[PDB]
């Protein structure tokens, strides 16, 4: 009775009511798929057009490859432009500064286009190398932009004066909610001046990341004042800071309660201070006090999402943190550095950060008197910790963690173990057995011992690793130490720290080990990161060699160690040869630069795509 | 609550806020399975909608057309991703293959769409 059906004319999701055929594309959010989905009919393609959320434009906008393009390349409903990655990297993008008239109408007509793509962006990315760049790109989005985020790893142009860089946006954007200025580098002074006399547009701000691409010693108490004091409505505020009580300008218990008075309805707020290991400040103690971390905390009943990551240690936080669960109660995100006290865990019970029972994520950095009591009384507290992590941490054991992981079982996903004394490779990752089947995340420092490598069960949840070694140190004993199978593994990133002339060149004919990650099925997208490991080439070779090996690498994002006299971070040949070999690669990003032409990437590899040399640090080499 | 179908908890949908004559027998009963499983006050709450979507992609389709008639926009958005993640990682052709479309573009056209997809990073 029942017949098998065979050639069919109709297409079901051809069928659906072209509303429905946009609500499926919407949650499409891979680019590549959504790419692919728009070749596959012109009702799809309609349907990709007119549901992509966000975009981050490809390649040159000046080019007439962009200004001639047909007005079926429209997407009415994109929120977020990142206009960041534009070609060249770096260039000063609509800029009014000459290398006269044809440069103003040439502007207005690449905003003209960019705006008839983009009608309704409500978040914009941009590269910013002066304010005139703001001032011919806003009058298109000024009525709807309402975060705006802006990156200048270059030099502050000296002749600017102070605000000069956030004018136009708070002279004309008055949609403005959110301003991040994280990786976008000038100076503190500008900052304030800005934002302390424009009344109108500050006062309506809800975000504000002042990170200035990690290029300032931290905001002083005459600063963050000010700037507090003009935005009440901050909701989200990160800012490095300085601490350092030796500086009679430092951010202390007044300056903090004084920033939580002026923003009472914060509900993020991520202090930190900007490390610099020539001081090592380890032990020196800090202007804040706990006496003054509570009636800080009371001042906060909306705060979340709080970070305080600090490099000056801060003594009996105990009773803070206890304060802290009170006068907070919707507190669940929580890092803290430098630390001390933050669990006695004498007199059982749950003192300390043990009391904030709604803690869904912590992260403690340099805390020296947080033992194995701690961490046994922390996993009776924080029943709904997501997200553990110690760094620094000196009195912590494999017991400690291997306890934690056991009775934190239904909820710990994601652990992070950086820098612990007791606490080495081999042995923390046999302490995190009882989520071994499902930890998600992990993030370790390198530790070899050397016996039981060369010289178990399956991590079947384990899809984001995250790798710190030392200038020298190999990789290839992390298959020995328990990661030995690790099916969903997707993403890897390593870091290498240390100086180079100081540790003894390895035998040549040695490797750090990049081709002992092929037994990795899914492994896709690596980030390594070799900036702060320091003849070069011979470096290079050490850390690159058997890349190639890996036949699943997909993405990859790599970074040149830095120079001892040189602003240039160039790859060296045999390091451009190793690369090259990669053919399984689609997207590959090198944060620095190369003397070989982009296209040999691009003709060594077959189906490579996306290629860009962002350098992302603060000197920036400016090529033109 | 006496859901009469068209062939012979209900509140979820916002248009029962009673003939149905647009929704099936069998995608009726898929859709009140929907709602009792959902109406509880985690993993296995989520576990269960994959289990509740490995159905075959002709009543997958009904279930669409249900759940946007009726409002249950829970319901709506979960059949909806499914269909989105089928056209994740394929070809322009396996997406085709795979919903039975025909390439309705000229060879210019879907130059176009190409030369179009060059200026978006993946």
């Amino acid at each position: 009775e029942e017949v098998e059906e065979g050639r069919s004319s109709s297409s079901a999701i051809l069928d659906l009511p072209e509303p429905l055929l946009l609500h499926i594309l919407s949650f499409l959010t891979d680019v590549r798929s959504r790419h692919r989905a728009a070749l596959a009919c012109g009702r799809m393609r309609a349907a990709e057009r007119a549901t992509r959320s966000e975009l981050s434009l490809r390649g040159d906008p000046r080019s007439p490859g962009f200004l001639f393009l047909s007005h079926a390349f429209r997407f009415p409903a994109l929120e977020h432009l990142d206009l960041s990655l534009v070609s060249p990297w770096g260039h000063p993008l609509l800029s009014s500064v000459p290398p006269p008239e044809a440069i103003s109408e040439q502007n207005a007509f690449i905003a003209a286009r960019l705006a008839g793509c983009f009608p309704a962006v409500t978040s914009l990315a941009v590269y910013c190398r002066d304010p005139t760049t703001l001032a011919n790109l806003t009058p298109h989005w000024q009525a709807s932009l309402r975060r705006v985020k802006l990156v200048r790893w270059h030099q502050r142009p000296p002749t600017l004066p102070d605000g000069a860089d956030l004018e136009p946006l708070l002279e004309t954007c008055a949609a403005l909610r959110e301003l991040d200025l994280s990786e976008f580098y000038c100076w503190t002074e500008d900052v304030v001046r800005a934002l302390t006399t424009h009344p109108s547009a500050t006062a309506a701000l809800t975000h504000l990341d002042l990170g200035l691409a990690a290029a300032t010693d931290g905001f002083k108490s005459s600063e963050l004042g000010p700037i507090a004091a003009s935005c009440p409505n901050l909701r989200k505020l990160v800012a490095p800071c300085l601490f350092n009580p030796r500086f009679s300008d430092c951010v202390g218990d007044d300056a903090l309660l004084s920033l939580a008075t002026s923003c009472p309805r914060l509900t993020v707020l991520r202090l930190s201070e900007p490390f610099e290991a020539a001081a090592n400040i380890q032990r020196e103690e800090a202007a804040i006090t706990v006496a003054g971390l509570v009636a800080f905390f009371a001042a906060l009943p909306a705060l979340e999402d709080f970070t305080m990551d600090l490099q000056h240690n801060v003594l009996e936080a105990a009773p803070a943190m206890e304060a802290l669960a009170r006068r907070c109660p919707r507190i669940k995100f929580l890092t803290l550095g430098s630390f001390q006290g933050l669990c006695k865990a004498s007199w059982l019970h749950l003192d300390g950060v043990a009391v904030c029972g709604g803690l869904e994520s912590l992260y403690m950095k340099n805390c020296q008197d947080l033992t194995d009591a701690s961490l046994a009384a922390i996993g009776r507290g924080c029943r709904r910790l997501a997200k553990f992590g110690i760094h620094g941490c000196d009195l912590v054991t494999s017991a400690g963690i291997r306890r934690l992981a056991f009775t934190l079982r239904p909820t710990l996903k994601e652990v992070t173990v950086l820098h612990c004394r007791l606490l080495h490779t081999a042995e923390c990752l046999t302490a995190l057995s009882p989520i071994r089947d499902r930890i998600e995340s992990l993030e370790i420092n390198c530790v070899w011992n050397t016996t039981e490598n060369l010289y178990l069960g399956s991590w079947e949840m384990l899809r984001s690793l995250s790798l710190w070694f030392s200038a020298g140190q190999l990789l290839s004993p992390l298959i020995s130490a328990g990661l030995d199978s690790c099916p969903v593994l997707e993403e890897i990133s390593i870091k290498v720290e240390g100086d180079c002339r100081t540790c003894p060149r390895p035998a040549p004919r040695t490797i750090f080990g990049l081709s002992d990650l092929a037994g990795f099925p899914v492994l896709a997208k690596m980030k390594l990161d070799l900036s702060e490991a320091v003849d070069l080439s011979l470096w290079e070779r050490f850390y690159l060699h058997g890349i190639e090996s890996l036949q699943t690498l997909y993405e990859l994002d790599y970074w040149p160690p830095q120079d001892k006299d040189v602003h240039h971070r160039s790859l060296t040949l045999p390091a451009v040869g190793l690369i090259q070999r990669c053919v399984g690669l689609r997207k590959l990003f090198i944060h620095g630069t190369t003397h070989e032409h982009f296209m040999t990437f691009f003709l060594s590899i077959p189906n490579l795509r996306d290629m860009q040399l962002r350098e992302d640090y603060y000197p920036a080499p400016e090529n033109d | 609550i006496v859901l009469k179908s068209s062939d012979g908890v209900a509140l979820e949908s916002q248009t029962i806020a009673v003939p149905l004559p647009n929704v099936t027998s069998k995608i009726l009963a898929k859709v009140i399975e929907y709602c009792k499983r959902h109406v509880e006050a985690d993993d296995d709450l989520k576990a269960w909608d994959a289990d509740f979507m490995k159905i075959d992609q002709a009543t997958l389709f009904e279930l669409i057309l249900a759940a946007n008639y009726l409002n249950i926009k829970n319901l709506l958005d979960l059949t909806c991703q499914t269909v989105a993640d089928m056209i994740k990682g394929k070809t322009p052709e396996e997406i085709r293959t795979t919903f039975n479309i025909k390439n309705d573009f000229t060879p210019e056209e879907e130059e176009e769409v190409r030369r179009e997809n060059q200026w978006a990073f993946e």
